[PDB]
């Protein structure tokens, strides 16, 4: 008495015989039923694993997410056809791995090139998985291709090439580096298994030269251990920002922590000089090489890319805000950005609020002794900042710090490297990647000047 | 000396076959087979193998009959197979030169197919060649787990068996 989802629907019935499932009308055993929907479920999975192969330029990121919409729908038929048992089941449908693929073998193989192959290498994926984690090979496959489905996502993500592109770019190297190594299967953790605010405010200037977000000043089985702990801290950064912080500011604040953490695990951070960050990067020390004995940073930046996605979904908790803008899995690129790009970026959104919030001042040439001084004050950070840019990125053009170098050069590689197009200047990269709230003074470049002493209109 | 080896299993569903079989060792039985594909139970009567061995060898034979009862399916569903069907396999290892082997298939006791280790191929026995017949001789000269596995299994693990007991 349950139905199992421009296709076929059926209605099923189950004995403790006439335990008959029915599609013109199309009426079979369940077992008939049962072998048509297993024997197709391991068919696609094949097939739809051939044909990603490549990803696993926008023309898979369309067939990556059709392939995450297959694997929940097939998720969900699993489930109602659970619901015609009610007892956590026979061997006659509790196929074992082994089991499964030596019933499945021929009627599987039929259909591929080479297929003896494809069964054997899908043999072994779900095998490795289960040595890992006598459960059913149902159950394993399962949980294979929504491994797949999260794995490819992240690569797609949803004249000038830009940060995001580029971070692509180092996302796919990322998890190609761990493929090749292949311990995700290892450090892919289980969570079950486990346990300032002004704006006008000038950013504090570290040299023991970076200028350090309020936003990041106010930040909150040893791998299950530590994606306990790692989701806890996402998902208390998620709610801090959220309850004690502009739909714009929301987002990018809950996106950059989250780049920020990512930063902190992979110990690639910037902010090393606070004795807190650098009790925690010990720590940080300590669980890795217990995860070793399988600073650790190649084996950190595999550990996080092996478990970003977990990360990701524990700052999406328990709001109403889409942050859903642009990336697949919403899932963004942005721990793949130099830490410096997107500080810089985040230091013009800043700048432009606080600019805002000293131009409205001058409303109902005395008060243009604060606004014009106030904008001083930030008008000195962007020199430090833009000095430091071009010293990069002139690096990056003999080359074509070393991650961004690295970034800016093969960015500007496909940025016409042989001028470049708009990221030889630090103010051209501000207008290309960053989004300014400020008044009457919208231009970085050096009458409309972002630092002016008063606006034009003024 | 060797072994005769015979199953035959009773389809009376493409889902559901009751399996009986046995093994002779020269002229004595030596194993049993009963049960449904759900159930099957392979017992050896002598106990003469190592019981590692031994449950390895139930292993191989209960995939064995797991990829049987697949290529059943498959050649019922691709062609249609009529029910109640009854398959008798008789297969064996004969040994002074090198061993002969055989493997024999019938269908409601007609020799439907066989196997040929000199080019690891498998021909059909029958004089009627109808799409159930040339659809089966496919899956079997199309995979080297039906053209080369088998060998080992009757030219080898067979003759082993043969050699030892
Ligand atoms: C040392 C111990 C020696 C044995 C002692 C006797 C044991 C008791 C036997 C009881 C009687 C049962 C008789 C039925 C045959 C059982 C033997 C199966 C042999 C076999 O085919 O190969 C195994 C399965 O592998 C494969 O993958 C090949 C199978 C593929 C299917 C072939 C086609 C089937 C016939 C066509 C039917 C068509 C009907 C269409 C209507 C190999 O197992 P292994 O892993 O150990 O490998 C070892 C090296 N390869
Ligand atoms: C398998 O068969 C034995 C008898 O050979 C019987 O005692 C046992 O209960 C059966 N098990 C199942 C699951 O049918």
């Amino acid at each position: 008495n349950t139905e199992i989802n421009n296709y076929e629907q059926w209605k099923c019935y189950y004995d403790n015989n006439n335990n008959k499932c029915k599609m013109k009308n199309k009426v079979t055993s369940f077992d008939e039923f049962f072998d048509f929907w297993v024997r197709k479920l391991l068919i696609d999975t094949i097939k739809w694993e051939t044909e990603l192969t490549y990803c696993i330029c926008n023309k898979c990121n369309k067939n990556c997410v059709c392939f995450d919409k297959w694997v929940k729908q097939k998720e969900d038929e699993w489930t109602n056809i659970m619901k015609l048992f009610t007892n956590k089941i026979p061997k006659k449908y509790y196929l074992n791995i082994n089991d499964l693929f030596d019933s499945f073998f021929f009627q599987v193989i039929y259909k591929f090139n080479e297929g003896e192959a494809k069964w054997n290498e899908l043999k072994e994926n779900l095998k490795k998985q289960i040595a890992s984690s006598s459960e059913a090979a149902i159950k394993v496959l399962f949980n294979h291709i929504k491994e797949i489905a999260t794995i490819c996502k992240d690569n797609n993500t949803n004249k000038v090439i830009s940060v995001k592109q580029i971070a692509q770019y180092y996302k796919r190297i990322a998890h190609k580096q761990l493929n090749e190594r292949g311990s995700r299967s290892a450090l892919k953790g289980d969570a079950s298994k486990g346990t300032r605010t002004k704006i006008g405010t000038p950013w504090t200037k570290i040299v023991e030269e970076v200028f350090l977000p309020p936003r990041r000043q106010h930040m909150c089985l040893a791998i299950h251990s530590l994606l306990g702990d790692v989701l806890l801290a996402a998902k208390e950064q998620a709610n801090f920002i959220k309850n004690k912080y502009d739909k714009g500011t929301i987002c990018r604040a809950i996106r950059y922590s989250y780049a920020d953490l990512g930063d902190i695990i992979k110990g690639t951070d910037l902010w090393e000089a606070n004795p807190g960050e650098k009790n925690t990067q010990r720590r940080l020390k300590t669980v890795f090489g217990i995860i070793k004995k399988m600073p650790y940073k190649l084996l950190r930046e595999d550990w996080w890319e092996a478990n970003r996605d977990q990360v990701w979904q524990a700052m999406k908790c328990a709001m109403k805000n889409g942050i859903t803008c642009g990336s697949s899995d919403h899932t963004p690129l942005d721990d793949y950005i130099p830490q410096k790009l997107r500080w810089l970026t985040e230091w013009a959104e800043w700048y432009c609020k606080a600019q805002s919030k000293e131009y409205e001042k001058l409303k109902e040439k005395a008060a243009c002794k604060k606004y014009g001084k106030n904008i001083k004050t930030w008008e000195d950070q962007w020199k430090v900042i833009s000095s430091k840019y071009k010293e990069l990125y002139k690096q990056a053009e003999i080359y074509a710090d070393k991650p961004v170098v690295d970034f800016l050069y093969n960015l500007y590689l496909q940025n016409g490297g042989t001028p470049s197009t708009v990221y030889s200047t630090p103010e051209g990269y501000i207008h290309q990647e960053a989004a300014m709230d400020c008044k009457q003074q919208h231009v970085f470049c050096d009458k409309q000047y972002a630092f002016r002493h008063q606006p034009h209109d003024y | 000396q060797r072994l005769h080896m015979l199953q035959i299993s009773y389809f009376r569903d493409p889902y559901h076959v009751w399996y009986q079989g046995n093994a002779s060792l020269g002229g004595h039985l030596t194993h049993v087979l009963e049960g449904p594909d759900t159930n099957t139970t392979i017992i050896q009567l002598q106990p003469l193998q190592e019981p590692e061995s031994w449950a390895r060898t139930q292993s191989g034979l209960q995939s064995y009959l797991l990829q049987f009862h697949g290529l059943v399916r498959l050649v019922h569903q691709e062609r249609t197979l009529a029910f109640p069907l009854t398959i008798r396999c008789f297969l064996g290892c004969e040994l002074g030169s090198r061993a002969h082997v055989f493997f024999e298939v019938a269908v409601n006791g007609s020799s439907f197919v066989s196997f040929r280790p000199e080019r690891a191929l498998w021909q059909a026995d029958t004089q009627v060649t109808s799409g159930v017949v040339t659809f089966t001789l496919q899956q079997l000269n199309a995979y080297n787990r039906t053209r080369y596995e088998l060998r080992e299994f009757l030219e080898d693990t067979c003759v082993q068996y043969v050699q030892k007991h």
